[PDB]
């Protein structure tokens, strides 16, 4: 039984993932941000 | 839907005698929750042994039930002349409740004789346009019997009936009544008609024969 | 008498293939219970276990034997299925039957063999 | 203690549907169930539901498409609905508390038939001559084609009431029932007196007298 | 899976005596338990099933007690035919392990 | 569970099978009990047995499913498992859930 939604819910299915292709122009999706373009290493330092 | 078969429908025995009567259940019964029911003629059944081995209030100690998982039996210590009736099986352990066949139990006593006395049609009937023919039985204890029809010098089936009337009070006989219907043009166009008697008790097979 | 039978002790090289036969008998109805092995080490291992009737079997999660157990419907012939085993470790097996149905606990037990390997 | 009466409708056409009510005396109509039996000479017993004060039913998983049960608790009745009845749904019920083992209802029989009431006719019969040269002899009536079942049959205005044999009625491919009332007399009895048969068929009202001669 | 601690071990006393063993379980379980008896060049035998119920062909001073978790075997006269050893057994969950065992002399 | 096979019957009464995977929902209630051969098709929103009557009546604004697989080996024996009871009488209809 599936308690309808009178809260946030907080159960449901996992995301799947494909892997990570680098030097290739790939459309891409990371954690919901859509684009397409070349993907490589950096020298950036985000903070955490 | 547990199917409860009993023992032999019917079975006769003398008066002042022991009767076992038995029960067997397609699937087991659940803390042996089987009851067994008397119904007599014109009236609604009786509990008499609830559980298969208690006894009802109000019943006499002749009365006692045996049995577990599929296999019951109830037995009768003496017959007394009320004790004659039909007894069925219930099983009230499982979802729906389910009856038994029922087994009905007779007076036994010496084998008779039956004596045939037909009646020839009518002639109001032919002027209706139907012949009927009576091969009539008078007088038998034993109620197994047969009677075919002969016309022709030829087996004659599914255009005739019969009527059994119940067992007498005192006389504990049985009286049958056997009709068969025939066509106008059949029945002049042949000559020979018969019905014959067989009977295990009466041993000569009477060919009763008319024209 | 109900009991479970085995044949003689073996001893073969290692890349050989190894089986061990327990026979059921004495009781009719067979191939209704739950048939397996268990491994005698005193110095108390239980393996996985096979229903006859369809082919079912567990399996514990530390040993394994790797055997489809089959029984055929006359002979009534559990015998281990296994064709390539390990020198390493030696499966020393007891043959048991289950009363199943939530009494799980081992009832009937076999005499059982000495397996020698190398 | 508790005693039932029952009540409903007993001839019924094909397609059409079954109403039986059922009222209970003497105990409390609450906090009990009350159970439909159903009892026919080719099949044997059948439980067909029951129903409590609540309003909840229990239905036989067979009849469950076709039966419907309802219940007045002012009047303390409980009603029984077969619809869409047939010719196999003859029977007797009765309407009975829980399972049964204790109280039973009196039972009403219920006939469905597509045929219409018709009067009952008599044929004469005649002995043969070797029965008369045997020494006895059977005179008998023949009641023949009427519908509704019962119907009653004596003899010598009732005078006569020793080896009467009257076999039960038997329904026939027309739709209709017949049966026949005989008595045993010795040969010598015969050309010396004159004997009747009487019918009475109460559902078409209808009395028929018939008077037996020998030969 | 299931974790047992069979605590008693190798235990010497005279004959005819009160013996106590008892066999720890990680977590409870509902009395799902099995007693075996095991003596040296001889197959294991069934002593004991479900907690505390004898099986038949036993000796009556054999006896189980325990629920959940303190399962424990006491026999009241020790006999020198009595001087074996003893396996625990648990079913609750499929993976069937045993008890490490107990030594008698 | 969905691409499992021992599974005899899986129908899904408020959501569809095939994306049960995309969809959230505050809590999941997982019932578990052992039932006869043909008792199974009275566990449904809407029955008139003595299951839905007296055991588990399920309400009519159902929206999980049910699951249902034979398990003959493990919950028999050569006598019976008389260790599962089912309610048989009672005096009124059981509510929902």
């Amino acid at each position: 039984s599936f308690e309808l939604l009178h809260a946030p819910a907080t159960v449901c299915g996992p995301k799947k993932s494909t892997n990570l292709v680098k030097n290739k122009c790939v459309n891409f999706n990371f954690n919901g941000l859509t684009g397409t373009g070349v993907l490589t290493e950096s020298n950036k330092k985000f903070l955490p | 839907e547990i199917v409860m078969t009993q023992s032999p429908g019917t079975l006769s025995l003398s008066p002042g005698e022991r009767a076992t009567l038995s029960c067997r259940a397609s699937q087991s019964i659940s803390s042996s929750y089987l009851a067994w029911f008397q119904q007599k003629p014109g009236q609604a059944p009786r509990l008499l042994i609830y559980g298969a081995s208690s006894r009802a209030p109000g019943i006499p100690d002749r009365f006692s039930g045996s049995g577990s998982g599929t296999d019951f039996t109830l037995t009768i210590s003496r017959l007394e002349p009320e004790d004659f009736a039909v007894y069925y099986c219930q099983q009230y352990g499982d979802s729906p409740l389910t009856f038994g066949g029922g087994t009905k139990v007779d007076i036994k006593r010496t084998v008779a004789a039956p004596s045939v006395f037909i009646f020839p049609p009518s002639d109001e009937q032919l002027k209706s346009g139907t012949a009927s023919v009576v091969c009539l039985l008078n007088n038998f204890y034993p109620r197994e019997a047969k009677v075919q029809w002969k016309v022709d010098n030829a087996l004659q089936s599914g255009n005739s009936q019969e009527s059994v009337t119940e067992q007498d009070s005192k006389d504990s006989t049985y009286s049958l009544s056997s009709t068969l219907t025939l066509s106008k043009a059949d029945y002049e166009k042949h000559k020979v008609y018969a019905c014959e008697v067989t009977h295990q008790g009466l041993s000569s097979p009477v060919t009763k024969s008319f024209n | 008498e109900v009991q479970l039978v085995q044949s003689g002790a073996e001893v073969k090289k290692p890349g050989e293939s190894l089986k061990i036969s327990c026979k059921g008998s004495g009781y009719s109805f067979t191939s209704y219970y739950w048939i397996g092995w268990v491994r005698q080490m005193p110095g108390l291992e239980w393996m996985g276990i096979v229903y006859p009737d369809d082919s079912d079997t567990r399996y514990s999660p530390s040993f394994q034997g790797q055997v489809t157990i089959s029984a055929d419907k006359s002979i009534s012939t559990a015998y281990l299925q296994w064709s390539s085993l390990k020198a390493s470790d030696t499966a020393m097996y007891y043959c048991v039957r289950h009363p199943g149905g939530g009494d799980w606990y081992f009832d009937l037990w076999g005499r059982g063999t000495l397996v020698t390997v190398s | 203690e508790v005693q039932l009466q029952q009540w409903g409708a007993g001839l019924l056409k094909p397609s059409e549907t079954l109403s039986l009510t059922c009222a209970v005396y003497g105990e409390s109509f609450s906090g009990y169930y009350w159970s439909w039996i159903r009892q026919s000479p080719g099949k044997g017993l059948e439980w067909i539901g029951q129903i409590n004060h609540s309003g909840n039913t229990n239905y036989n998983p067979s009849l469950k498409s076709r039966v419907t049960m309802s219940v007045d608790t002012s009047k303390n009745q409980f009603s029984l609905k077969l619809s869409s009845v047939t010719a196999a749904d003859t029977a007797v019920y009765y309407c009975a508390r829980e399972l049964g083992h204790d109280y039973w209802g009196q039972g009403t029989l219920v006939t469905v038939s597509s045929a219409s009431t018709k009067g009952p006719s008599v044929f004469p019969l005649a002995p043969s001559s070797k029965s008369t040269s045997g020494g006895t002899a059977a005179l008998g009536c023949l009641v023949k084609d009427y519908f509704p079942e019962p119907v009653t049959v004596s003899w010598n205005s009732g005078a006569l009431t020793s080896g009467v044999h009257t076999f039960p009625a038997v329904l026939q491919s027309s739709g209709l029932y017949s049966l026949s009332s005989v008595v045993t007399v010795p040969s010598s009895s015969l050309g010396t007196q004159t004997y009747i048969c009487n019918v009475n068929h109460k559902p078409s009202n209808t009395k028929v007298d018939k008077k037996v001669e020998p030969k | 899976d299931i974790q047992m601690t069979q605590s008693p071990s190798t235990l010497s006393a005279s004959v005819g005596d009160r013996v106590t063993i008892t066999c720890r379980a990680s977590q409870s379980i509902s009395s799902w338990l099995a007693w075996y008896q095991q003596k040296p060049g001889k197959a294991p035998k069934l002593l004991i099933y479900k907690a505390s119920s004898l099986e038949s062909g036993v000796p009556s001073r054999f006896s189980g007690s325990g629920s959940g978790t303190e399962f424990t075997l006491t026999i009241t006269s020790l006999q020198p035919d009595d001087f074996a050893t003893y396996y625990c057994q648990q079913y609750d969950s499929f993976s069937w392990t045993f008890g490490q065992g107990t030594k008698l002399e | 569970l969905y691409n499992s096979a021992s599974f005899s019957t899986f129908k899904c009464y408020g959501v569809s099978p095939t994306k049960l995977n995309d969809l959230c929902f505050t809590n999941v209630y997982a019932d578990s009990f052992v039932i006869r051969g043909d008792e199974v098709r009275q566990i449904a929103p809407g029955q008139t047995g003595k299951i839905a009557d007296y055991n588990y009546k399920l309400p009519d604004d159902f929206t999980g499913c049910v699951i249902a697989w034979n398990s003959n080996n493990l919950d028999s024996k050569v006598g019976g498992n008389y260790n599962y009871r089912y309610r048989l009488f009672r005096k009124s209809n059981l509510k929902p859930f």
